[PDB]
RNA sequence: AGAUACCGUCGUAGUUCCGACCAUAAACGAUGCCGACCGGCGAUGCGGCGGCGUUAUUCCCAUGACCCGCCGGGCAGCUUCCGGGAAACCAAAGUCUUUGGGUUCCGGGGGGAGUAUGGUUGCAAAGCUGAAACUUAAAGGAAUUGACGGAAGGGCACCACC
């Protein structure tokens, strides 16, 4: 039955965005911390706080935190800010075209292309879901 | 005391950067600061209140009565409005509704009857307005009639400036709480009924978001 | 847009509308997607004019370029497909965006932190990100969608008929919305494709992150 | 807006909706401006000068906003006759 | 005041449904009134089927089944539990939960 | 069945209004609409019409603006005098500045306010505001 | 007026003529049963012989004698 | 009392209204 | 306690058919009827049309059984700031102070009372028509919060249990 509370929880969370750098893996480290970064006057609602930000120190290394948007989560997106892959999907010479869209690119300047391919169309229509 | 503004709309009125209110009503943008109209319309602005209304909700071991203000608000040149807000004492709903009285002050159209010479006076068509049951229909009046109406709906229709009208509350008018409300939406819908004087096509002339954007990007982030 | 040969849907664009799959569309149609499609196939699925897909989005760009601020004009998505498709919208354009939890009372609410005043809102789901629709209702901010077959025109100002279901469908929907914003601002000629690659904006699955350490080992 | 005399009688003259016609009130919070930037024939780019069309509340919950803008926008001079 | 759109029944243009009696009760409910419930279930469950096997002469014979249509009227649908007040929303969910 | 031909066919035109639609197909074209539709047309509510005519009752589509709030019809046909005429242009029009009740007088179908002038009322038809 | 039609003005005048008794305060003037029945017969006023006198009880919760004459 | 049973006797001294007007016939 | 009660066992008229009477029901959709107009969609029922294939008598077609849609009318549905409304709710209860498409019946605070009386039909029970005296500050509709239930479901506790 040890469950953290609002002052202890937020309070952890005000501390690690503010101070990503101050903190670390290790409690013993960062309990000394909260000496400095808050003006508690409770030795027992210190450990409750600076336990808990361990906790999450530990979930900044495995993903991201709920309540976090630190420089390191605008780092994250920096990282893949420029992601180039291999050609994708929008470097193809034979793609599926559905043989009733070969009609709506007829009537367009699009009549017959270089880097396409044609299908034919699927009888037999059976697409819905049976009622009930 | 300051009123240091929060929004958008309320950061250019401060500055005496937007003219005046009369663009407010025109691009229909919220005024949800109440600092705007005690600048501007504030001057000449008179806060009287109608009614003082407690309600029960039954609680488990006794009743935990509230208080209501139904707080009238106006000008005495074309500008009213309502503003109702429940709280537990006497003081703090009267001073907590003129606020939300300020934040839904209309624009009425007053205008003329017969012939259209001298100073606007009346209402310029029969416009209606019901909320519950209650109907508060108002009708042009030839000049110095007086608004002949009950004591609720003529204390609104004496701080719009409306001197000249003719009223029809239909419904349970006993009830105050419909019977401000409907007479308010009436002057309300002056501006929501489309008269042949306004067939001069209205151009769409750049909003203060627009005119006012570089002001709006080196005061704040 | 209009008769303009410059602003004529190019060969380049046609070929990323086929094979990203925007031309196929759902089983259902709403009323008012009529105007916006061409014939229904065989298998219930709905045929969208690439043409009626080309041209609304180059208004749905001079829309975003009338606005003087790039800053105010939000961009949202909240279903998984457009998150990232809507985040590399952000930083290139210079907008602001909505990569998943919009907070319902945002444009209405003062004294919540996240107070944005927009100007014009961008929207992936009409369906999904139905929420800034409603607050978009609530102050004077005009609505644009990048809706579907089976999304509603309901509170949306401008519509852009795409498929935003598929995955890889909704970031090259984003990227032609986020060329043709910077070819008009002034980043981009007509004459020479753009460098940054519309896979890009595709939103990546975790499970096939899990995946390219192997794939190319 | 006339007296007899002919001046400005009333405070301010309101917007009218552009697809209806129908004005637009003071507090149709649903209301919308709707800049759309000019294009050069040649260029491809923003001008200075812009072209709006603006549209009441009653009409975005009706659901032909974007089939007035969109017919605001066919026979103005923006997309194509053809479309 | 009207509580269901439908009057608490499933005809819509009859005026009269000839009544199939209760089974708890024999309350005279009529037809499209009646909360029924089809049962298709085996004559001998899960314990004593273990055993009937070894007792069975034949080659692996599979149990008939017992099926009994019920007729619950409204006051024994609620009684035995079959049925339930739901909220003023979830009354209008005719969706059968499996 | 319609037994108001000017009645059921501008009730048709008021809820296409209300709602906003361009344009309305009426489906009566009786010689009472016409010269109802020109009175509104003549004074500038409603835009210009055109009569689809078949080997039938014939059909009307008519080019509305939102400029018109209210068509309203009033059935029976009541005689109306010059001096009666004051009353019915105060409970039935909003404004004794805009607003027109069309009336058949013998001289033909007009507004009340050229019946006025010409000094000649008769049956009344209805109201357009 | 459930019926407008421009030769029914003896259908509104007799329904008005028939549904007007259905009014408590007209039927009251009109018939000549509660005319008879007031123990003054149409007076304002009336002199009376006192032949008795009642203290009548008060009616609900104000308990009290309301010392009332027999006239 | 039910509107019924209020119904059914009124109808029970209607009938005995009649019997006790029979008698002088 | 008592049940000319609920429960059980018998059981008379009744239930059944034919021939007459009777004319009333929560006869309810508690919503008159003909007409027009104003949103969307999935269904379905009947008729007719148009549209690939599947199987059916193979001996190819006529044609069913499916299948995609369309149209006409009906039975309801689902959603919606069309709009209304006291609300619950309703594409009708909408187009209604911005009040008139036509027409029938009918209501006028609660009781007294569907009572008295006459008239009238019925074999009778009773039906239709139908008051008044006197009486009274409410009767009521819808919704909200609580309390309560010999209502349903979810919790907590050795001042409960195991």
């Amino acid at each position: 039955g040890r469950v953290r509370t609002k002052t202890v929880k937020k309070a952890a969370r005000v501390i690690i965005e503010k101070y990503y750098t101050r903190l670390g893996n290790d409690f013993h480290t960062n309990k000394r911390v909260c000496e400095e970064i808050a003006i508690i006057p409770s030795k027992k609602l210190r450990n409750k706080i600076a336990g808990y930000v361990t906790h999450l120190m530990k979930r900044i290394q495995r993903g991201p935190v709920r309540g976090i948007s630190i420089k390191l989560q605008e780092e994250e997106r920096e990282r893949r800010d420029n992601y180039v892959p291999e050609v994708s999907a929008l470097d193809q010479e034979i793609i599926e075209v559905d043989p009733d869209t070969k009609e709506m690119l007829k009537l367009l300047d699009f009549g017959s292309l270089s880097n396409l391919q044609v299908t034919q169309p699927t009888v037999g229509m059976n697409f819905k879901t049976p009622r009930g | 005391k300051e009123w240091l503004p929060v929004t958008k709309l309320g950061r250019l009125v401060k500055d005496m950067k937007i003219k005046s209110l009369e663009e407010i009503y025109l691009f229909s943008l919220p005024i949800k600061e109440s600092e705007i109209i005690d600048f501007c319309l504030g001057a000449a602005l008179k806060d009287e209140v109608l009614k003082i209304m407690p309600v029960q909700k039954q609680t488990r071991a006794g009743q935990r009565t509230r208080f209501k203000a139904f707080v009238a608000i106006g000008d005495y040149n074309g500008h009213v409005g309502l503003g109702l807000k429940c709280s537990k004492e006497v003081a703090t709903a009267i001073r907590g509704a003129i606020i939300l009285a300020k934040l839904s002050i209309v624009p009425v159209r007053r205008g003329y009857w017969g012939n259209k010479i001298g100073k606007p006076h009346t209402v310029p068509c029969k416009v209606t307005g019901r909320c519950g049951s209650v109907l508060v229909r108002l009708i042009p009046a030839p000049r110095g009639t007086g608004i002949v109406s009950a004591p609720v709906p003529k204390k609104l229709l004496l701080m719009a400036g409306i001197d000249d009208c003719y009223t029809s509350a239909r419904g349970c008018t006993a009830t105050l709480g419909n019977f401000a409300k409907a007479t308010f939406d009436a002057i309300s819908k002056t501006y929501s009924y489309l008269t042949p004087d306004l067939w001069k096509e209205t151009v769409f002339t750049k909003s203060p978001y627009q005119e006012f954007t570089n002001h709006l990007m080196k005061t704040h982030t | 847009s209009g008769a303009l040969d410059v602003l004529q849907m190019k060969e380049e664009d046609v070929l990323k509308f086929l094979a990203a799959g925007t031309h196929l569309g759902g089983t259902n149609l709403d009323f008012q997607m009529e105007q916006y499609i061409y014939k229904r196939k065989s298998d219930g699925i709905y045929i969208i004019n690439l043409k009626r897909t080309w041209e609304k989005l180059l208004l749905a760009a001079r829309a975003i370029v009338a606005i003087e601020n790039p800053a105010d004009v939000s961009v949202i998505s909240s279903r998984n497909t457009g998150q990232r498709a809507v985040l590399k919208f952000a930083a290139a354009t210079g907008a602001t965006p909505i990569a998943g939890r919009f907070t319902p009372g945002t444009f209405t609410n003062q004294i919540q932190a996240a107070f944005r005043e927009p100007r014009l809102l961008v929207v992936t789901d009409p369906q999904a990100d139905h929420q800034p629709l409603m607050e978009a209702s609530y102050v004077n901010l005009p609505t644009i969608a990048l809706c579907n077959t089976d999304s509603p025109l309901h509170y949306v100002d401008i519509a852009i008929p795409c498929n935003n279901k598929g995955a890889h469908s909704v970031g090259l929907m984003w990227w032609m919305l986020a060329q043709e914003v910077l070819r008009m601002r002034g980043t981009i000629s007509r004459e020479h494709p753009w460098e940054v690659m519309p896979d890009l904006y595709f939103y990546r699955d975790p499970e096939e992150i899990e995946k390219e350490e192997q794939a190319a080992a | 807006m006339q007296s007899n005399a002919g001046e400005f009688v009333d405070l301010y003259v309101p917007r009218k909706c552009s697809a209806s016609n129908r004005i637009i009130g003071a507090k149709d919070h649903a209301s919308i401006p709707m800049n759309v930037a000019e294009v050069d024939k040649v260029t491809g780019r923003f001008n200075g000068q812009s072209k709006t069309y603006a549209i009441c509340g009653a009409i975005r919950r009706m659901g032909e906003s974007d089939d007035s803008i969109l017919r605001l926008a066919k026979s103005h001079g923006i997309v194509s006759q053809n479309f | 005041t009207k509580k269901r759109r439908n009057n608490g029944r499933a005809k819509k243009g009859r005026g009269h449904v000839q009544p199939i009696r209760c089974t708890n009760c024999a309350c005279c409910v009529p037809k499209d009134k009646a909360i029924k419930k089809f049962v298709i279930r085996n004559i001998v469950e899960a314990a004593a089927v273990r055993d009937i096997s070894e007792v069975s002469v034949f080659d692996a014979y599979v149990l008939p089944k017992l099926y009994v249509k019920l007729h619950y009227c409204v006051s024994c649908a609620i009684h035995s539990k079959v049925v339930r007040n739901r909220s003023r929303e979830a009354r209008k969910d005719r969706t059968p939960p499996p | 069945v319609r037994m108001n031909v000017l009645a059921d066919a501008l009730k048709s035109i008021n809820n296409a209004e209300k709602r906003g639609k361009r344009q309305v197909l009426i489906r009566p074209c009786s010689k009472v609409i016409v010269r109802f539709l020109t009175v509104m047309m003549k004074h500038g509510y409603i835009g210009e019409f055109e009569i689809i005519d078949d080997h039938r009752a014939g059909k009307i589509v008519v080019n509305l603006t939102g400029r018109l709030n209210k068509c309203g019809v009033i059935s029976p046909r009541f005689d109306v005098q010059l001096k009666d005429l004051e009353k019915w242009q105060n409970n039935l029009l909003p404004s004794r500045q805009f607003g027109f009740i069309v009336l058949t007088t013998s001289a033909g179908i007009m507004d009340h306010e050229e019946a006025r002038r010409k000094h000649t009322g008769g049956k009344i038809l209805g109201f357009f505001f | 007026g459930k019926c407008r039609g421009l030769r029914t003005a003896r259908k509104l005048r007799s329904h008005r003529r028939d549904q007007k008794w259905h009014d408590k305060q007209y039927k009251k003037a009109h018939l000549g049963t509660a005319l008879k029945a007031n123990p003054f017969g149409g007076a304002s006023h009336a002199k009376g012989i006192v032949l008795e006198k009642v203290g009548v009880e008060a009616k609900q919760p104000n308990s009290a004698i309301r010392k009332c004459v027999r006239v | 009392m039910r509107a019924k049973w209020r119904k059914k006797r009124m109808r029970r001294l209607k009938r005995k209204r009649r019997k006790m007007r029979q008698r002088s016939k």
